[PDB]
């Protein structure tokens, strides 16, 4: 069942790119965070990492993640992932590139694992909001109350609803390749991987090849240290260079598409009725900020709406056409008078 | 030679004036003001920022009091309690009930954070400006000079010499006082040296950054320590220059009217368009030539081609020269009605070159001068629809 | 210690320099010119500050911090009229 | 070239006292706290812990901190120095008494390390914030700009 | 309200202006800085209207 989706499994591998506050400044994280979706009701966020997290290498250990560390990747447990905002937040499931957990109101994002003797986390500025279902304006989901028509991120993944493009990636540098042939510069390779290879200097202009020695060029720091190795496919990241060759297909679907669930709302507590002649007072005590609308029923709607926070009392003049007020998600009510 | 001219003082805007020289040819002449950089005359008087409460060890006699002196720190607070119990990680400190004394100390000292960060107060004189001016006159199409404004000196650069100024305006965006901070500049009155409130601002005044000796009026009160626990409690007004850095005014650099702009500098003021300027060149007789080799340019006519009632040079109209020699001609229009962008025409033989102007009058009717000939270039103009252009370069807002 | 202050005077480790550190920009906001009189058409993502000041002999300058998405208009003189939204450069405007 | 600084690492030693707010109460831990300077813009603080943290007992060891427990010293890992505010915070370095990290604005700021068997935190209370240079009234250090 | 508008859920034509303007890179860092308004679809769902 769960080795039903090797369109993403087997296709794509993780890769680095530019975390803005990587650790403490911004460093090439392999788990740099794209496309922050906050626009659930819930609070509940999907993430998008450059880091792959789900199978293993082939097919298995759920319970892994797999991240690039340099020109080769290394899967491991998923021992210590935590993702965090203004409060530490609650993973609820990963799959390929995506988390989605629920994270306490704030404003900034971060996710980290946690290698062992290293944290490798990063973070990025994007403001997550609560929006709480109907019209009661509270902070965190109540143990009771009544349901309302929500839209929510399923923790399923095995869905086709969207797609998005897994071209080969870009090629890589890695300098690490440029080893020194003791008085020239010396290119090895990872696998066979494609080495795009040149220097300021004339030598060898394309590089598709094994492990080439430099003729011309001395240092280092003045030749190309390429890695095209699109044997594994990457997403279409803003963050890498794109390989001028050619864009590759091969979309894959995205894991937790949005649907339209049923969440618990709070229920605002009951209003003290109180009367006077074609008058209603309304003694209101709530326990969070809840819109008060009244409408009245006859030719005029005189419509009347406010946010009320601190307990107060209010009223309303009842004509014999009569008079409906909605306070919190309660059912409407109406009302005569004498 | 000696043309004496006023000249309004705009930067961006040409003064492509006309030298009426007689015996010889006349010579335009192009005078720009690049930069109009005021430079007043400055005194600093002190500089503040954020303190330092340089609290030291207290003095903690276990058996018996001791009188405190008044050592010579700015603000040097001592207070001598009696009747502590002070407790450690050891046990408690002493073995007495009551002749257990404390003798803390703390004084105010300038935050580490003043040598990058602070403000600076400044009373300023009237100063005396300078201009960079660009004057392509003549045939040498070009000069880099940079002058001052007084009534004396002469500027003589290339092969031409000129006197600029006074400013017919003594108008100074700056105040009396004016408070530097970092990068912008606020015309607050900060009180004067050694008086500073404390809360408010100033409440520490250095001197200088080396100077060692400073004035620190904040409030700063020692208490008793509760509970018997070895710590210095102080109590003290919030730091004065937080204050004011959060609720300050706006920069003078966003204040000040006629378009003018400061800097972390000698303060110059540039781009401060006010006044007019009475300038005064002598051009040198060399770039003159004989009258008689100008070819006669006689029984000419002007027609307006389409004129736009507009800023930038909409206005354009053909002329009907009729020469009789092929040589260059300086265009010039000495009413102010209308500005002439194009600069030299040469002539051949009974031709027309058309040429654009920007003009402010709805029917203009204005002479034009084209190498000792007269003629009068009446048309009319048409407003715009989009008013999308650069700055104006007509300057010659009128009775229309 | 009531025998004396030793010395050993210690450098701070962390001193305070004047470094350059990366500031936000806000986007772009949306021109619409009328008849004498600019109206900006903006929408702020966080709380911004724009300041307007005339060119002319009177200032009348206004510092306005703005959250809400907001439409503002400015009474653009002959004289001109510049106006620095965010920390984008200033610019100036014309009239007719 | 780490080894120019002996006058703090030689000449100093660690150094113990009350914590106003250690744990529960006002304990006397070894790493109370005293003048943050939080009045950067980039939302880092300066820290001048009791402790003394830097290298171990003779000359090595940048990785390790000490701190004084009782009559004597006692040079271990820093595995787990923690500093935090309203959110967590993130070290970045640290050098004898002082430690340089950046955090989230809050109401208080505490330590806190980890000797293994024990807690051993500190906190203190202190207006924190962090307003970005320039006219947008940000919160966090953004991507570009 | 309106900044992005589609004939229905499956059109693949649709409009959107949104003023979206790139930016320069910053400090030779790998990346697409794009200057964008915000959502238009987002205002005017805290602030509708009864
Ligand atoms: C002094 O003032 C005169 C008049 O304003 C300046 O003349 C202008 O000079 C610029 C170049 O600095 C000319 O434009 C440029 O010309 C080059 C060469 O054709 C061209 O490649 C550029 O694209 C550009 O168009 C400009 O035509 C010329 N005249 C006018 C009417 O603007 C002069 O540069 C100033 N001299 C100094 C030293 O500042
Ligand atoms: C009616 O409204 C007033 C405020 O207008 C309120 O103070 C009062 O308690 C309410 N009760 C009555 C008199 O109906
Ligand atoms: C600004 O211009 C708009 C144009 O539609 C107008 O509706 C609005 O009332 C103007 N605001 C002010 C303060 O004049």
């Amino acid at each position: 069942d769960l080795d039903t989706h090797f369109t993403q499994y087997k296709l794509a591998r993780p890769y680095i790119a530019d975390c803005p506050n990587c650790g403490h400044s911004r460093c090439d994280s392999p788990i740099a965070i794209e496309e922050v979706r906050g626009d659930a009701h819930a609070g509940v966020i999907r993430i998008q990492t450059s880091a792959m997290f789900g199978l293993k290498t082939d097919g298995v250990d759920l319970a892994y993640m797999s991240f690039m560390n340099g020109k080769t990747q290394k899967s491991i447990k998923i021992d210590n992932l935590h993702v965090r905002t203004s409060a530490p937040c609650s993973l609820v499931s990963h799959h390929g590139y995506y988390i989605l957990a629920q994270c306490p109101p704030g404003d900034t994002v971060t996710v980290g694992f946690h290698d062992g003797p290293n944290r490798h986390t990063c973070t990025v500025a994007h403001k997550v909001e609560f929006r709480p279902v109907g019209r009661e304006k509270y902070r965190h989901p109540p143990e009771h109350g009544v349901e309302l028509p929500c839209n929510r991120y399923t923790h399923k993944r095995a869905d086709q609803g969207h797609y998005v493009e897994m071209h080969q990636p870009g090629l890589v540098a890695d300098h690490s390749l440029l080893s020194i042939h003791s008085a020239k510069v010396k290119i090895t390779v990872p696998s066979g991987a494609q080495v795009k290879y040149y220097c300021k200097c004339p030598d060898v202009r394309e590089g598709i090849t094994s492990s080439d020695h430099t003729t011309t060029c001395t240092d280092v720091k003045q030749c190309r240290a390429y890695l095209i190795d699109n044997k594994k496919w990457v997403y279409n990241s803003g963050r890498l260079p794109r390989g001028e060759g050619d864009t590759f297909k091969g979309k894959l679907h995205v894991p937790f598409v949005p649907v339209k669930a049923k969440c618990i709302a709070t229920l605002a507590p009951e209003p003290l009725v109180e009367h006077k002649h074609r008058t209603l007072i309304l003694h209101l005590h709530p326990d969070h900020p809840t819109l008060l609308t009244t409408r009245s029923l006859g030719s005029d709607a005189n419509p009347t709406r406010q946010w009320i926070e601190r307990p107060t009392t209010v009223n309303f003049t009842v004509t014999g056409e009569g008079l409906e007020y909605t306070w919190g998600n309660h059912p409407p009510k109406r009302v005569w008078a004498q | 030679y000696e043309h004496t001219a006023v000249m309004p003082n705009k930067v961006g805007i040409p003064y492509k004036a006309l030298v009426e020289r007689p015996g010889y040819a006349p010579v335009h002449l192009q005078i720009q003001l690049v930069n109009t950089r005021i430079i007043p005359s400055t005194n600093l008087e002190y500089i503040t920022c954020k303190y330092k409460t340089k609290v030291p060890s207290p003095v903690v006699k276990c058996c018996g009091a001791t009188q405190c002196t008044s050592k010579p720190h700015p603000d040097y607070q001592c207070q001598v309690f009696t009747g502590v119990y002070p407790f450690m990680w050891g046990g408690a400190y002493c073995f007495c009930d009551t002749e257990n004394t404390q003798m803390s100390e703390a004084y105010v000292e300038r935050s580490e954070e003043c040598s990058i960060d602070h403000a600076k107060a400044y009373k300023v004189h009237t100063g005396t400006v300078q201009a960079m001016v660009n004057i392509t006159y003549g045939s040498v199409s070009w000069r880099s000079a940079d002058v001052y404004v007084n009534g004396e000196t002469p500027a003589k650069i290339g092969d031409a010499k000129l006197i600029i100024g006074p400013l017919s305006s003594a108008w100074s965006p700056f105040d009396n006082k004016v408070v530097v901070y970092g990068h912008e500049v606020y015309n607050y009155d900060f009180p004067e040296y050694g008086t500073g409130k404390a809360g408010s601002f100033g409440d520490l005044q250095s001197r200088t950054s080396t100077s060692n000796d400073l004035y620190a009026n904040t409030n700063l009160k020692l208490q008793r320590p509760q509970a018997g626990i070895v710590h210095t409690p102080f109590t003290q007004a919030p730091s004065g220059f937080e204050r004011w850095k959060r609720d300050k005014g706006a920069p003078l650099n966003d204040v000040a009217p006629f378009g003018c702009s400061i800097a972390l500098e000698p303060l110059r003021a540039e781009n401060c368009a006010v006044g007019s300027i009475p300038i005064s060149i002598d051009i040198p007789d060399a770039a003159f030539t004989r009258i008689s080799e100008t070819p006669t340019v006689s029984d000419l006519e002007c027609k307006i081609t389409e004129c736009t009632y507009a800023s930038d040079f909409g206005g354009i109209a053909t002329v009907a020269y009729k020469s009789s020699k092929a040589g260059n001609c300086p265009i010039h229009s000495p009413s102010g009605v209308a500005v002439i962008k194009e600069n030299d025409v040469t002539l051949a033989e009974s031709g027309s070159f058309t040429f654009h102007f920007s003009t402010a009058n709805i029917h203009p009717a204005f002479k034009l001068q084209v190498c000792t000939s007269a003629v009068t270039c009446k048309g009319d103009c048409k407003p715009p629809k989009d008013h999308i252009v650069d700055y104006p370069a007509q300057h010659t807002e009128s009775f229309t």
